[PDB]
């Protein structure tokens, strides 16, 4: 084209290939509105990208919270 | 002719006192101004905290004072002997004193 | 013996953007004690090894008391052998650095004063080394025909009979087992300003001369580092607050070698021990904990005031007959701290400039934010010579070390001949000096 | 300099400033002069190598 | 500020996080007097620093006492 | 994985990526021979700057020092050809222009 | 305009320029380019993975 | 952009296209950037440049 970048070819339909996951239903929360049928799935794919980054960063801060004391030194009685 | 011939005049005490030097430097300039006096003397305080020696100084800041001898030791070997400069040369009289 | 290889290794360590802040703290803690180095004789073996293997540079260039303990003590299998090969080249050449002043100095005396007190402007004991951990103050009075003045704050100090009121002397640790509670009681009950309680571990004629300390601080430090050094003030109950208050240091069963990076908490022990990646064992910081008791309290500046060398007691003023210097009790020289742990650096240390040899602004630019926009508010102040000192500290017109010394020292090479120029430089320009050079064609 | 077009009238010549030493043109300040200035810059300022 | 150093951020309340230790009660021996409530815990923390250095240095001299003879050579009969 | 696969270093192009490596990770996670080459730049790029101020002296003209005016690279009117933190209000605060 | 805020501790504009105006055009012999990045395209493939 | 404006003209980049790799050629580049002013020249008739 002349206004965007060429799209990267990645295999379609991640939801149909895997759906037993809690963030799958969070894609269904977004609404179509003014979009068409095919153009809805484009912006539905970008919203899944937003759901992953918020999900793992929340688990990241639990990971980088550091080992605490009271739950640790009590276990060090053995 | 080495210094061992010249030793019998250089070791003389009148190579080494400035009381005469402050006579003639006075008798042509009856009073020059005492300008941005920076490091001319020591001041003592009852302080022991070194932050008191630190925050009380660096908090405010003038156009920074630069003394005579600090701008003597960056001027190169000819700029001293060029007639653009007086204040770097009126205050050098004989090189042992400063 | 100092080869061109090993001035460069100093200049490798003179510009360290990643010098470990951790070992820099231990240098404050021993403060030049034979008893306190055997405390940490496994520590510096752990530091210098893990600093020589991760990078081709050596630790503890800074102070004489830390170098000499690495040199004299511990010349065996606790180090990488190439590193000690630099430290052997430090002392064994520096012993010859004072031999060259001998054979220009005359063998004869005049009165009680020999010529080596006159002509050798180095070897003169009135050049007190600018940092000090032991009390060299009573050495001057109990020999010299000088009338010294030791200005601390308000009150002067002239008679050595008052050496129990102005100067405390804290000796060995084993001899201070009863008065250990007495020392800590003088902290909390007592403010540390308008104080004049000068705490210095005592003096030994076995331990020090001026000259070996002098040639190490005055010649080699501001020349092999091109003049990039500062004077460091350190607060001390800050220090063991970081160390002793740790979890497993305070705690139970956790054994000798259970390295503390596996048992940290979110405090500054993370952000300091990761800077050097040291693995200290659980003993070796608990050993540092016990050092805290005979530590002093606050780094105290001072000023030493003697008359001119009697060559040249001729002057204009009364104060013209007088040239003075500083001695920093309790502190030590400064390299530029890494950009890492600068958030933890400012919580521990603070820079204090003194002198042309040790007021170098870009090293000070690390450790204070109002200093960090002292430099950039007007950019002239990055020179060592243009740099402005608070007038409570050293005026530049009453010191032996004047302006063009550091101006020379900020333009040198790392050449071994440039070391010889500085030792050649310190020399009297005086009338009874000038006899001792016509006898040698100088 | 340059040639200024004034579309709809007569033109003229207008002028900028060569800021740095390098903007002096390479025929009449060649590179073998310009590298022989940094060496003069070296042993007066005394950087290290 | 302009009169001290910035304090190093270390986790508070070592006594509440661990108290089954004999030197914990030695912190309670010090008295408040003229201090406030929050400013008491500052100087109470510095007194704990004093308790650790005296404790381990006493165990240090037992450690650096060296191995003796009569308790050793009797055990070397086997 | 690049120093084994090459005889070369990575991340040349930007000052922010070199400065993060010359401060962080001074261990042997990266090979120690590669550690020197980053320190060749920034361990000497300070002394690259130091040679400017023996030319550019101590004097100020007015409230403007000489070092903004002769040494072309100190000039904050000149800007690095990339900007990731806000150099604009840095220029707007301390200038005397209509920039 | 989306630019992170300033710290006077972090940088100066005089060590940054000696990088990009001295060491960059010599060692590259003047062979570099400036780059445009499109992030929702760039950070796409690491996520839809 | 338009290169009758900026603070480098073409002989700056034209020097880059045919450099050496010598450290003396690095020290020419710091020496090149210099603002040619009338109150520049005092700073270099001082140091004999």
């Amino acid at each position: 084209s002349n206004f965007k970048v060429r799209d990267p070819v990645i295999q379609e339909r991640l939801d149909h290939d895997y759906a037993h996951h809690p963030l799958v239903a969070r894609m269904n929360t977004l609404d179509q509105g003014n979009m068409s049928q095919a153009e809805y799935l484009v912006q539905k794919r970008h919203y899944l990208v937003f759901l992953i980054a918020h999900h793992y960063y929340e688990a990241y801060l639990r990971r980088m919270g550091g080992i605490q004391r009271r739950d640790h030194l009590q276990t060090l009685r053995d | 002719f080495g210094y061992q011939n010249a030793l019998k005049s250089i070791c003389h005490p009148r190579m080494h006192n400035p009381t005469q030097s402050a006579q003639a430097l006075n008798q042509a300039f009856p009073d020059p101004d005492g300008g941005h006096g920076y490091g001319l003397r020591y001041e003592q305080t009852p302080n022991m905290n070194l932050f008191r020696t630190f925050h009380q100084y660096y908090m405010g800041k003038n156009v920074a004072f630069v003394p005579d001898v600090a701008q003597k030791a960056l001027v190169t070997t000819e700029d001293l002997l060029h007639p653009t400069s007086h204040r770097l040369l009126r205050l050098e009289v004989h090189p042992f004193f400063d | 013996v100092i080869d061109q290889l090993t001035i460069d290794v100093i200049q490798e360590t003179a510009f360290d953007p990643a010098y470990p802040l951790f070992c820099y703290v231990i240098e404050a803690m021993i403060h030049g004690q034979e008893e306190k180095f055997v405390m940490n004789m496994p520590l510096i073996a752990l530091v210098i090894q893990t600093y020589w293997v991760n990078s081709g540079k050596l630790a503890f260039v800074n102070s004489y008391h830390m170098v000499r303990f690495i040199c004299t003590h511990m010349g065996n299998g606790s180090i990488p052998k190439e590193a000690h090969g630099h430290y052997r080249k430090i002392l064994g050449e520096l012993i010859a650095l004072e031999q060259a002043l001998l054979k220009l100095a005359g063998h004869e005396t005049v009165g009680r004063t020999p010529i080596t007190h006159l002509v050798s402007a180095l070897l003169d004991p009135h050049l007190l080394p600018p940092f000090a951990y032991h009390d060299v103050f009573t050495d001057l009075m109990q020999k010299s025909s000088r009338q010294p003045i030791i200005k601390i704050g308000d009150q002067n100090y002239d008679n050595p009979q008052n050496r129990a009121t102005f100067i405390n002397l804290r000796g060995r640790m084993e001899d201070l087992v009863n008065n250990l509670v007495n020392i800590y009681q003088t902290r909390v009950n007592e403010d540390h300003d308008e104080r004049h309680v000068l705490d210095v571990a005592p003096l030994d004629e076995n331990d020090y001369n001026p000259v070996l300390e002098k040639l190490f601080y005055y010649v080699l430090m501001p020349v092999c580092s091109n003049g990039h050094m500062c004077g460091m003030g350190v607060d001390y109950q800050n220090v063991a607050l970081t160390l002793t208050y740790n979890g497993p240091v305070f705690a139970d069963v956790v054994n000798a070698q259970d390295d503390i990076l596996l048992h940290l908490e979110n405090g500054t022990l993370k952000d300091i021990l990761q800077a050097g990646d040291i693995r200290p064992t659980v003993d070796m910081i608990r050993v540092l904990c016990t050092s805290f008791l005979t530590c002093p309290f606050v780094t105290q500046a001072a000023r030493v005031i003697t008359k001119r060398d009697p060559a040249q007691s001729f002057a204009t003023h009364e104060y013209g007959k007088d040239v003075a210097q500083t001695v920093l009790v309790n502190g030590f020289g400064a390299f530029a701290v890494a950009d890492r742990s600068r958030e933890a650096a400012e919580t521990m240390f603070y820079p204090v400039p003194f002198n042309k040899l040790y007021a170098d602004p870009l090293v000070a630019a690390t450790l204070h934010p109002l200093l960090a926009n002292y430099v950039t508010r007007l950019p002239n102040q990055r020179n060592a010579v243009v740099f402005n000192v608070p007038s409570n500290l050293m005026a530049e017109y009453e010191e032996w070390h004047k302006s063009p010394v550091a101006a020379y020292a900020a333009s040198c090479q790392a050449t071994p001949g440039a070391i010889s120029a500085m030792v050649s430089m310190h020399q009297k320009l005086s009338a009874p000096s000038f006899i001792c050079q016509a006898k040698h064609r100088m | 300099f340059f040639v200024h077009p004034c579309p709809g009238a007569r033109g003229s010549y207008r002028a900028t400033h060569r800021t740095m030493v390098g903007n002096i043109p390479q025929p009449l300040a060649p590179r073998e002069f310009q590298e022989s200035r940094g060496a003069q810059f070296d042993a007066v300022t005394n950087m290290t190598h």
